[PDB]
């Protein structure tokens, strides 16, 4: 792991190698279904090598943010305790593309991925919705609002 | 005003160190504090201090 993050890490720095991060990403999430190994996953900082390169994808490609995005959730289901720190943090980095993500679901099967991917994450972190408010008082609420909003527009597309 | 010796290493002393994470806290904290900070002088600040926040003129509180 830390010979790999470290890759990883240089990958997205330059946004080269999209198969190996992927491959990668997905080798990660499964191995994160065990204890020890999300343990160790995070033990190796995986939030400190990731949160940060992650930006430069949005300033495959959009498939490896999603797994990423499911190993974070994945990983919240697994220690949500002693994670949901960081889990906070990466959020709070990642705030505006998962709600962009939330909210292109109106405007294409990639968004609803995206979408699908953003509210499962929300959802994991939703069971430590004390911390959740309590850390980013604005967060959960804007969240609650748009959860409305995008629980109707999904009710409006399909009755129609 | 461990804090102090990190300001003692930021401003004066050199204070490199062993496999230590550094410039990383204070970006990722000016990011999601600092950035919306109504206080231009504490804004610049930080962004001087961190070097991070390019575009950021402060021209509030830097007009010459």
């Amino acid at each position: 792991l830390p010979i790999l993050f470290s890759a990883l890490e240089v990958s997205l720095r330059i946004k080269q190698n999209l198969h190996f991060c992927e491959a990668i990403l997905h080798f990660l999430f499964t191995l994160a279904k065990t204890h020890q190994g999300a343990a160790a996953m995070a033990g190796a900082g995986i939030t400190q090598t990731v949160c940060l390169p992650l930006l430069s994808v949005y300033q495959s490609w959009p498939g490896v943010y999603r797994l990423t995005v499911s190993l974070m959730e994945r990983l919240l289901k697994t220690l949500r305790y002693n994670f949901l720190s960081e889990a906070l943090d990466f959020v709070g980095v990642h705030q505006e593309r998962i709600l962009q993500c939330l909210s292109a679901v109106r405007t294409s099967l990639s968004c609803l991925e995206e979408a699908d991917h953003t509210v499962g994450f929300l959802l994991q972190l939703s069971n430590f919705t004390k911390e959740w408010h309590f850390h980013l008082p604005q967060l959960i609420k804007d969240v609650q609002v748009n959860l409305c909003y995008l629980c109707q527009a999904c009710t409006s597309l399909l009755h129609s | 005003q461990d804090f102090k010796n990190c300001f003692q290493e930021y401003i004066h002393n050199k204070d490199r160190r062993l496999s230590p994470t550094t410039e990383n806290k204070l970006r990722l904290h000016y990011r999601r504090a600092v950035r919306a900070s109504t206080d231009p002088y504490k804004r610049a600040v930080y962004c001087i201090i961190g070097r991070c926040d390019v575009s950021d003129n402060h021209s509030e509180v830097a007009d010459k």
